[PDB]
Order: structure tokens, then C-alpha cells, then sequence
């Protein structure tokens, strides 16, 4: 007559996590890097656009970046980064 | 319906579609099958391809995808037939250009 | 009887009738005379403009009763479809507005299309104009029937007719029996004269 | 320059008089004068004889290339 | 319907003003049709914009003075911002100068400001 | 396929739908712009270096 | 619809002249000036 | 402010109207067409500017209007981020002052983007100001209007689409500021 | 103040595109289930 929740209830429940130091040293250091690295130039986020109007204080607190510089012996012709 | 003896009008099967062709007629064509006949309007969203009503998309949960087209009766009855086999005919539509 | 066979090519249709036919030969090869009692029935959605109101006035006043004659009003500012058994007629003559409908009977010389059951060639289905007369049976000129093949023994005619302006020229230009003597296979022609005028 | 045939063919007859006197049916601009005229058709046939219509028709190729002609302009006969 | 450009371009307010003014120079010179309250809706937006436009001190410009206004005030190191809003403007001290202009003691000095504020008390 | 289209209700190919109709209408293309002032590159090339 | 076009009528009875199915009502002595087309069964082939 | 911007459509015209040239037409519906509306990105519109393409007038089968094609361009009202503008007040609450010019309405002014020495008022529903040790403790301002300064400071774009089967909010607002220095009471500065 | 509402846009259908549907996508198309054998009230209404 009347489906059953969308969840049944369950007889076992998850088995608690053990504690470990340097596993929580690792832990930590997960969460350190996968914030760190993002940083490093193979990681790519939009270029900039779509600006309002020329207000010099673009100039004054403009974005610095310089292209970036891979191995030119090792991939083909079309490597170069422009 | 059918015929006399229950108020059905007429009859135009296939050899009659065909003479119509022959002499190549088209809105004659379009009229006579599905203006006059059984025309009937229904709704459908462009996101998914797939059937709706009253303005309104349940598959997509959204509003901005749905539009309305004419058919056939006989036609959305079998899109709406197809689809307890497993047999998916989904829509692509476009400008009417 | 399936879905395709049945209701997809084979679509019924309404606007239609059918009857028993005789000769008469004191008509032209372009017309078919169908009786009264048909021509009030099949009724044609017609849109009321500055050439042509004041006819339709004419026909509003009459009701459903004398033959050229009207049976509901559909108007452009509200879509309501009046329903002429009630209410004075000759003031909703009167409050018509272009764009407005009236739904009139047959008339003299309207294009009505025309059909012989068993199809076999583009021919067994023409295009004639339209007549009025008190029996109850389609008559029309013996010169035709060698294409539809049809014999006065007590057969069946169909019959449709139209409801939209290009679909009624495309019925007329094209399937006119004036522009279809000649049999499309070979050049031979068929409308022509036939037993008692060939002696 | 245009290719196709000068002459109007039957099926462009009969289209262009089914949309003009769809046209004539509602409140258009007409041209040539009416002998007390009631039917839209019967306009349509006076204007076609007369030359009148505001139509061109646009033939397509099968190619996506096409050719324009004036109605008053294709050579016609009953 | 479709944009092509959202942000095709600015305008000064004369801009819209004289586009304003010739649309009412033809206000309801057509026949009484009175096709449908859009024609109100139009009329409201219209007029309404005139006559708060009519407030603003851009007021009776003309062509010649904006463009004659651009080549002699090309060489002061402006924007088109600071250019087009303060055609807009008007300004007659050098209080709202400062909040128009951004870095103004890094960009600019009090004698440019004065020559900037004559010229557009004068020209406009 | 016509055929497709009787299925669908929408006019065939062949025949009197193979070709469109345009209106002789009362129409200029590309009528004069309206001109603006504001904006030339001549008042607004960048200042930049 | 309910009304005639547009005044006190409420109900609906049916009526035609040849072959089909009009709404009569009965503020006009009309048919609520709309009608519907009846659907029905049949040509195919109390509780469990 | 305003703002040009550029558009393509395409539209029809009735049978009953080719008397006419179909430029002057297709004016007349465009501008109907739009008249008094918001653009969702853009927000509210003013009028045309111009047309500049007109494609050939198709016509279809079962319909008499003739169908075309159009490019033109059009002024929208889109206050850019810190442009000065000036407008009426619309009326007080305590999540800020309204502001409007008339023919638009939907400006706020928080207290944050409100002078500093004061930030409320007496409860009562006008704004009141203070200084710090001049000024009266309570100036204020008034609903039917003072054409007052602001620096636009904060926008927003909300969908007011339907949902769901069919059968408060505006689509655009902004923010003024008047905290700014050299900025504040209209009697005085 | 309103924003702009498209009315309609004329459209024609370009493809018909056959394809399978998953057990996921049949449980989002669905309305509701369906966990009964019977059909009626066994009341005298007949009740679905
Ligand atoms: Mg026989
Ligand atoms: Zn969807
Ligand atoms: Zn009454």
C-alpha cells in the first residue's frame, strides 16, 4: 500500500576510523598541498576578461605574469607556449 | 469514428494519399489530413527531447526549454506508445526558417 | 489495423458525405449537382472583409432554413462561436466586424472535390463545381464517367470539400477536370462522348 | 545570370493565386478594380490576368543558390 | 530575439537628450488610433525621462560644444570615464572633482583641476 | 521523406511546397544610420603606453 | 463557455442538428455558443 | 548610465498594413515590442536607436503576414561600478534610503554606504542624520523627493521567471553610496 | 516594471534521434510508482 522512505534502516553501522599520528600528519599535509599546488602554473583558472571601462588604478594594481617555459627539446613543432 | 451507423464522416485511405501526391498537391495534402481531420497541439523541451505539458518540463525540472508544436494526434499517441518498449525517440528542434 | 495502417496514413475525415448517383446529361463536364438537404450540411468557415460584408448580411438574416444560409458566427474581438437557432439574427448582421466568421452553406458554384471508391490512377479523383438541386442524388454529365469507370448500376461517390483558401485554389488549378482530359500515361484522351451520342 | 525556364509552371500558378487570395480574403491592398466581386479566388484570377500580384517568387537550386522573378514578369498563359 | 552587444557603447546624456528631443518633436503627431496601452506605456517611459532629464545639467548642450570640449580637454591624461561623466556633470568645485577622480594626487595637481573646472563652467 | 511528413503534419517537399514566396513589399535595406558624436577613436585612442 | 458569450448561463445539455454534439444552454436559448466534441469507445473485442 | 546596445530579431506585419512602408512599420511594433521593459542582463530599456538591416519579408504558408529579419540597436539604462549619478529620494527604512529618478525606481542606499557619524534614526520611519558636533542631530530627507548625489556602489539581477506547471521581487536593483568625503547632505555640499 | 517575456518562437522539428533509456533516467522521468496489485476500493464507489 504505502512505498517504503526513501532510506531503510540498517542493522550494521560503519566501523569508527582507527587513530594514527603520522597518518594525520598526512592527513593535514593533504589538505596543505591540494591547496598549495594549485598555485603551480600547470594549474590553469580562466585567462582574464570582460573589464568595465580603462581606470588607471588597472595600472597601478595590474596582474603580473610571464609565459610559461617547458622542455622545447622534447615536445613537437607546435609546443612553443606563445 | 467509424462509420453510419455511429456518426463517422468518411473514409480516405492510402490510394487516395497517393493520388494526391500524384497530381502533387501539398497544402490540399495538409489540410485535408491533418487541419481538418485531427489537428492538436503539444509541448516539448528542447533541453532533454522529450514530451511535457501546460508549459512545464518534469524531466529537466524547468521552464525556459519548453515550446509548443503542432501534430498529428495519431503521432503524439505514438511517441507516447514507444516509449513503454524502451524505444526513446528524442526531439531536435529548430528554427522554422 | 495497426497504428500505422489504420490512423496514420489512413486518417478519417469530416466535412464529407456520400450518396447515390444518376446521370444528367443537361449539365456541363465541370459540375456536379449535389441535393439540397446535403448543401446545408457541409459549411464553409469564410472571413468577412470590406469587399464582401454586405452578402453576408444577406445570408445572417435567413437562419438555417432557406438554403443560402448560415449556421454559427465566430467573431475576431471575442472567439466565442454563437449559435444562430437563438437570439435576433438581423442585429448580429449588423455587428459584424471584419475578420469576423460565418460559417455559410454550400452555393452555386463553389469547388467541392469528388471521388470513385476503388482507386487505381491519379484520375478517380477531380475537382468540379458545385450545384444545387431538389433530389437527393449526385448528378452529373455521363461524359466523365469513363475515367472514373462508374456505371449507374447503384454505386457510392464520396465527396469533401475544403477549408482553407490555398487549399481550394491548389483543388481547382490542378485537379480542375478541364485540365485533366488527357490520361497521364500515355497522351490518350478519356473525357469524351459515350453510348447514344456515338449513335 | 538566370537559368531556369522563363515560362511560370502549374504548380507556381496555383500557389501564388492560394496565397493571394488568402491575402484578398483579409483586408490587403487591392489593385484592380471589382464588378461587385464576393469571392477571394475569383480577385485573385482578375489580378493574375492583370499582372498585379506583390509577389516574387524565389526558385531554389538544389545547391542552396537560387533565382528571383517577378510574377509580372514570367511569361503566363491559360 | 538576440544581443549581439550588450555593451556596443557609451553616450553623453545630450546623447539621449537629443534623441529625446526629436522623439518628442514627432509626439502623437500620428492620427488618434489608440492601437493599445503600449502606447501609454511609451508615452509614461518617454515623457517621464524627459522631464527628469530636463533637471540634469546637461541640459541644452549641443554638438559642437562636446566635441570641441574632447580636443581641448584631450592632453589633461583622462579617461573616457572621467571624459564622458563629467560632460555629464558639470562640476563648479573641486570638491566632487576628488570623488570623481580616482588617485587624483597621484595622477593630477590643483592647477590642472582649475583649468579643467574653467573650461567646463565656461564651455557648457 | 514525404512520407515522414504526412507522419509529422508538416508540408511535403515536391509539388507546390518546393519553392517560397517572398512579398513585394515597400522596403529599404540598409537605410541611413543614425549618426553619434560622443564616441571617435580620434577623442578616445588610449592614453596607455 | 458556462456563460454564453458573456452572461448568466450556467449549464449545458446537449443538441445538434446532423451527426455531432453541442453544448445547449439555457440562459440563451443556446448552446453556451461553444460545444465540444463527445469522445467515445467501441469497434473493439462488474468488478474483479 | 544609459547605454547603447546592439540586437537582430525578426518579426512579422499583418496583411492589413503593406499600404505602408514596411520600415515605418516594423518601427512602430519593434519599439511596441519592447516599450517599458526590462532586459535580464541589461535591465530596463528606453527606445530604439536605429535599424540598420532589414532581410527580405518571407511569406508562410497558412499565415498572410509577411515574415523578416532584422538587425537595429537600442539604449538600455545600465549604471556602471562607481559612476556618480543623481536622483530624487524615494523614500527611508532602516536597510537603507530609496532613491529613484522618476521613470525608475529600484535604488537602495544601505546604512553602511550611509554617512558615518550616525547610522539610525529616532525608530521613527524618515532617516535621520548627526554630525559629530555641528548639524542638528536629525536631518533627514523626504519621500516625494530631493534630487539628491550618489555613487553607485552594487547591483543585482534576479529571475522573476515562472516555475512549474502553470495555472515580491523585481528583476533589477542597484546600490547607491553617499559616505564617500565630500559627499553627503544635498543642502550643503 | 517588467522584463521582457518571448511570447513564442515559430519552431520545426529537425531530427528524430532513437535511443535507450537507463533505470536511473526511467526513475527521473517517472511521476510516481506503482506498488499494488489491486485497482479498486472494495467499497461500493469503486474507488481507484
Ligand atoms: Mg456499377
Ligand atoms: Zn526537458
Ligand atoms: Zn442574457
Amino acid at each position: 500500500l504505502k512505498p517504503p522512505p526513501l532510506f531503510p534502516d540498517t542493522d550494521y553501522k560503519p566501523v569508527p576510523l582507527k587513530t594514527g599520528e603520522g597518518e594525520e600528519y598526512m592527513l593535514a599535509l593533504k589538505q596543505e598541498l591540494r591547496e598549495t599546488m594549485k598555485r603551480m602554473p600547470y594549474f590553469i583558472e580562466t585567462p582574464e576578461e570582460r573589464q568595465d571601462i580603462e581606470r588607471y588604478s588597472k595600472r597601478y594594481m595590474k596582474v603580473y605574469k610571464e609565459e610559461w617555459i617547458p622542455d622545447w627539446r622534447r615536445l613537437p613543432r607546435e609546443m612553443m607556449p606563445r | 469514428t467509424e462509420g453510419r451507423s455511429r456518426d463517422g464522416g468518411l473514409r480516405l485511405g492510402e490510394m487516395e494519399r497517393d493520388c494526391l501526391i500524384g497530381y502533387g498537391a501539398s497544402m490540399l495534402l495538409l489540410e485535408r489530413l491533418m487541419i481538418s481531420s485531427d489537428a492538436f497541439e503539444v509541448d516539448v523541451c528542447g533541453q532533454c527531447g522529450l514530451l511535457g505539458y501546460s508549459g512545464w518540463c518534469h524531466y529537466c525540472k524547468s521552464s525556459c526549454h519548453v515550446s509548443s508544436l503542432r501534430i498529428p494526434y495519431a503521432c503524439k499517441l505514438l511517441f507516447q506508445e514507444l516509449q513503454s518498449m524502451n524505444i526513446i525517440p528524442r526531439l531536435k528542434l529548430s528554427k522554422y526558417n | 489495423q495497426g497504428r500505422f495502417r489504420g490512423n496514420l496514413s489512413g486518417k478519417r475525415v469530416d466535412f464529407s458525405g456520400r450518396t447515390v448517383i444518376s446521370p444528367d446529361p443537361n449539365l456541363r463536364i465541370d459540375e456536379v449537382a449535389v441535393p439540397v438537404h446535403v448543401a446545408k450540411i457541409l459549411t464553409f468557415p469564410e472571413k468577412v472583409n470590406k469587399a464582401n460584408i454586405n452578402f453576408l448580411r444577406k445570408l445572417v438574416q435567413n437562419g438555417p432554413e432557406v438554403h443560402p444560409g448560415a449556421n454559427f458566427i465566430q467573431q475576431r474581438h471575442t472567439q466565442m462561436k454563437r449559435f444562430l437557432k437563438y437570439g435576433n439574427r438581423e442585429k448580429m448582421a449588423q455587428e459584424l466586424k471584419y475578420g469576423d466568421i460565418v460559417e455559410r452553406h454550400l452555393i452555386d458554384g463553389d469547388v467541392v472535390l469528388f471521388n470513385r471508391q476503388p482507386s487505381l490512377h491519379k484520375l478517380s479523383i477531380m475537382a468540379h463545381l458545385a450545384r444545387v438541386k431538389p433530389h437527393r442524388t449526385f448528378r452529373f454529365n455521363e461524359c466523365v464517367c469513363t475515367p472514373y469507370n462508374a456505371d449507374f448500376d447503384g454505386d457510392e461517390m464520396n465527396l469533401h470539400l475544403p477549408q482553407t483558401e490555398e487549399a481550394k485554389a491548389e483543388a481547382l488549378v490542378l485537379m480542375g477536370t478541364k485540365a485533366n482530359l488527357v490520361t497521364p500515361r500515355n497522351g490518350e484522351p478519356l473525357i469524351a462522348a459515350i453510348q447514344d451520342f456515338l449513335t | 545570370k538566370r537559368i531556369t525556364t522563363p515560362y511560370m509552371t502549374k504548380y507556381e500558378r496555383a500557389r501564388v493565386l492560394g496565397t493571394r487570395a488568402l491575402q484578398i480574403a483579409m483586408c490587403a491592398p487591392v489593385m484592380v478594380e471589382l464588378e461587385g466581386e464576393t469571392d477571394p479566388l475569383l480577385i485573385a484570377m482578375k489580378e493574375l490576368k492583370a499582372r498585379k500580384i506583390p509577389i516574387i517568387i524565389r526558385r531554389y537550386l538544389p545547391d542552396g543558390s537560387y533565382e528571383d522573378w517577378g510574377v509580372d514578369e514570367l511569361i503566363i498563359t491559360d | 530575439m538576440e544581443v549581439k552587444d550588450a555593451n556596443s557603447a557609451l553616450l553623453s546624456n545630450y546623447e539621449v537628450f537629443q534623441l529625446l528631443t526629436d522623439l518628442k518633436e514627432q509626439r502623437k503627431e500620428s492620427g488618434k488610433n489608440k492601437h493599445s496601452s503600449g502606447q501609454q506605456n511609451l508615452n509614461t517611459i518617454t515623457y517621464e525621462t524627459l522631464k527628469y532629464i530636463s533637471k540634469t545639467p546637461c541640459r541644452h548642450q549641443s554638438p559642437e560644444i562636446v566635441r570641441e570640449f574632447l580636443t581641448a580637454l584631450k592632453s589633461h591624461k583622462l579617461t573616457k570615464a572621467e571624459k564622458l561623466q563629467l560632460l555629464n556633470h558639470r562640476p563648479v568645485t573641486a570638491v566632487e572633482i576628488q570623488l570623481m577622480v580616482e588617485e587624483s594626487e597621484e595622477r593630477l595637481t590643483e592647477e590642472q583641476i582649475e583649468a579643467l573646472l574653467h573650461t567646463v563652467t565656461s564651455i557648457l | 521523406g514525404v512520407s515522414e511528413c504526412i507522419i509529422m503534419g508538416i508540408p511535403m517537399n515536391i509539388g507546390t511546397g518546393l519553392f517560397k514566396l517572398l512579398h513585394k513589399a515597400d522596403r529599404d535595406p540598409n537605410p541611413p544610420k543614425r549618426p553619434l558624436i560622443f564616441d571617435t577613436n580620434e577623442f578616445h585612442i588610449p592614453l596607455v603606453t | 463557455r458556462g456563460r454564453c458569450p458573456d452572461c448568466g448561463s450556467t449549464e449545458l445539455v446537449e443538441d445538434s442538428h446532423y451527426s455531432q454534439s453541442q453544448l445547449v444552454c439555457s440562459d440563451c436559448g443556446c448552446v453556451v455558443t461553444e460545444g465540444v466534441l463527445t469522445t467515445t469507445f467501441s469497434d473493439e473485442g462488474s468488478t474483479g | 548610465m544609459f547605454v547603447l546596445v546592439e540586437m537582430v530579431d525578426t518579426v512579422r506585419i499583418p496583411p492589413w498594413q503593406f499600404e505602408r512602408k514596411l520600415n515605418d512599420s516594423i518601427a512602430e511594433e519593434l519599439n511596441k515590442k519592447l516599450a517599458n521593459k526590462v532586459v535580464y542582463n541589461v535591465g530596463l530599456c528606453i527606445c530604439l536607436f536605429d535599424i540598420t538591416k532589414l532581410e527580405d519579408a518571407y511569406v508562410f504558408p497558412g499565415d498572410g503576414a509577411s515574415h523578416t529579419k532584422v538587425h537595429f540597436r537600442c539604449v538600455v539604462f545600465h549604471p556602471f561600478l562607481d559612476e556618480i549619478l543623481i536622483g530624487k529620494i524615494k523614500g527611508c527604512s532602516p536597510e537603507g534610503v530609496h532613491v529613484s529618478l522618476g521613470f525608475f525606481d529600484d535604488i537602495l542606499i544601505p546604512p553602511e554606504s550611509l554617512q558615518q557619524p550616525a547610522k539610525f534614526d529616532e525608530a521613527e520611519q524618515v532617516w535621520v542624520w548627526e554630525y559629530e558636533t555641528e548639524e542638528g542631530a536629525h536631518d533627514l530627507y523626504m519621500d516625494t523627493g530631493e534630487e539628491i548625489r550618489f555613487r553607485v556602489v552594487d547591483e543585482s539581477f534576479v529571475d522573476t521567471s515562472p516555475t512549474g506547471p502553470s495555472s515580491k521581487e523585481a528583476p533589477y536593483t542597484l546600490v547607491g553610496s553617499i559616505s564617500e568625503p565630500g559627499l553627503g547632505l544635498l543642502s550643503w555640499w | 516594471k517588467e522584463q521582457f517575456r518571448e511570447t513564442d518562437v515559430a519552431k520545426k522539428i529537425s531530427h528524430i534521434c532513437f535511443g535507450m533509456k537507463s533505470p536511473e533516467e526511467m526513475r527521473q522521468q517517472a511521476h510516481i510508482q506503482v506498488v499494488s496489485k489491486n485497482l479498486y476500493s472494495q467499497d461500493n464507489q469503486h474507488a481507484p
